[PDB]
């Protein structure tokens, strides 16, 4: 029978123009509501929402990825790998009620396109055209990865998203923002000290730091620095693996590359499983606030 | 304005990479006493980009507002990862607070 098939099918006549309008709510409240997890904002959790909705899919079957919007189900909604994007899910159904004709898996996706152009990240071209599944499409739990794991687990869990070596570390630079929250994860702690600005700390850290494994009050072992950062397991495997060590050094040294490859691998994951007709309209660039004079 | 809430903006934005107490120790960041009135690049045995020491400016309560908004536009090359206070409010409160935490 083949996987299902996904075509993406644009909101009944909408535009590019209706969707700046989307990004303007989200980022606006963005500049809100800064007291967020003492004043991180709201800037990580949406673009770990954005990951988390993606990174279900399975690309055997096609089942699971951004397209059917199946967070919005208690099933998904309450995967244990999902705490604390509640939070997250929270801040956009106020701009959802603002647009309703705008599907589930277009907001939670466009959400973390604004959270890092709107911390400073590079442009993210984005599709639109998601459509929301019926309840029967969500995908069970424990698709996502696990952080007590090492350099292979890494490798392979991407192979399911279609991800190579270069994409993955890329991917994982994401994790200069925001930090783990014990109550949500059992790890404790943030990976750098700028973490509501996207650049490449997260590499000069992994590299430059003195890291040492210990436990956490969660009874978890993580490797902290000195400096007051720590690094899941998955993190550190980064540079334990000849290969990911020179991607890994790359970066570090190069943001623009950085930069270039996260917003190519960005995209890849949000728009996986999603097959768009030939007439649909060529991936939007948004402007940020401060494009726009604010 | 206020500096009650110049602390908790201070605390939750500033205070992950730098310490305001006298003799404080660099984090991230500099230790930032005695700021105001000094020459941006040089606190002692803390290594500065050479971009924050070649800007020479002497921090006074209104370049240093400038600076708070765009750290990068200000210092181009700066190395502080900070995306700005974007609000005059928390501008007014933080430097009120630095004002009188760095005296
Ligand atoms: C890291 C994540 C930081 C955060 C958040 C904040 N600061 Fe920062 N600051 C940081 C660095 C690494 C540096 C030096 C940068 C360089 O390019 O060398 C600075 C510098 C400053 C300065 C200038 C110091 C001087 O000229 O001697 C000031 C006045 C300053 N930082 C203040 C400041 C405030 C008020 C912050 C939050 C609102 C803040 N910093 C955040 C590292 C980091
Ligand atoms: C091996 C794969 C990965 C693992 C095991 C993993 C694990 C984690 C964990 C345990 C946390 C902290 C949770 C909490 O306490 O709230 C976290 C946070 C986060 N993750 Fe990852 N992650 C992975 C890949 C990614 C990828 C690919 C991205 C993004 C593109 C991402 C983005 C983030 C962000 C932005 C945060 C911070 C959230 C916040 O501040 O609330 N992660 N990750």
């Amino acid at each position: 029978t083949t996987p299902l098939v996904h075509v993406a099918s644009v909101e009944k006549g909408r535009s590019y123009e209706d969707f700046q309008k989307v990004y303007n709510a989200i980022a606006l409240k963005l500049r809100e509501d800064d007291e967020y997890d003492n004043y991180i904002g709201y800037g990580p959790v949406l673009v770990r929402l954005a990951w988390h909705i993606s990174g279900t899919w399975d690309k055997h079957d096609n089942t699971g990825g951004s397209y059917g919007g199946t967070y919005r189900f208690k099933k998904e909604f309450n995967d244990p790998s999902n705490a604390g994007l509640q939070n997250g899910f929270k801040f956009l159904e106020p701009i959802h009620k603002e647009f309703p004709w705008i599907s589930s898996g277009d907001l939670f996706s466009l959400g973390g396109v604004t959270a890092v152009q709107e911390m400073q990240g590079p442009k993210i071209p984005w599709r639109c055209g998601r459509v929301d599944t019926p309840e029967d499409t969500t995908p069970d739990n424990g698709r996502l990865p696990d952080a007590d794991k090492d350099a292979g687990y890494v490798r392979t869990f991407f192979q399911r998203l279609n991800m190579n070596d270069r994409e993955v570390v890329a991917l994982m630079g994401a994790h200069a923002l925001g930090k783990t929250h014990l109550k949500n994860s059992g790890y404790e702690g943030p990976w750098g000290a700028a973490n509501n600005v996207f650049t490449n700390e997260f590499y000069l850290n992994l590299l430059n730091e003195d890291w040492k494994l210990e436990k956490n009050d969660a009874n978890n072992e993580q490797w902290d620095s000195k400096s007051g950062y720590m690094m899941l397991p998955t993190d550190y495997s980064l540079i334990q693996d000849p290969k990911y060590l020179s991607i890994v050094k790359e970066y570090a040294n190069d943001q623009d590359k950085f930069f270039k490859d996260f917003s190519k691998a960005f995209e890849k994951l949000l728009e996986n499983g999603i097959t768009f007709p030939k007439d649909a309209p060529s991936p939007f660039i948004f402007k940020t606030l401060e494009e726009q004079g604010l | 304005g206020s500096a009650k809430k110049g602390a908790t903006l201070f605390k939750t934005r500033c205070l992950q990479c730098h310490t305001v107490e006298k003799g404080g120790p660099h984090k991230v960041g500099p230790n930032l006493h005695g700021i105001f009135g000094r020459h941006s690049g040089q606190a002692e045995g803390y290594s500065y980009t050479d971009a924050n020491i070649k800007k020479n400016v002497l921090w006074d309560e209104n370049n240093m507002s400038e600076y708070l908004t765009n750290p990068k536009k200000y210092i181009p090359g700066t190395k502080m990862a900070f995306g700005g206070l974007k609000k005059e409010k928390d501008r007014n409160d933080l430097i009120t607070y630095l004002k009188k935490a760095c005296e």
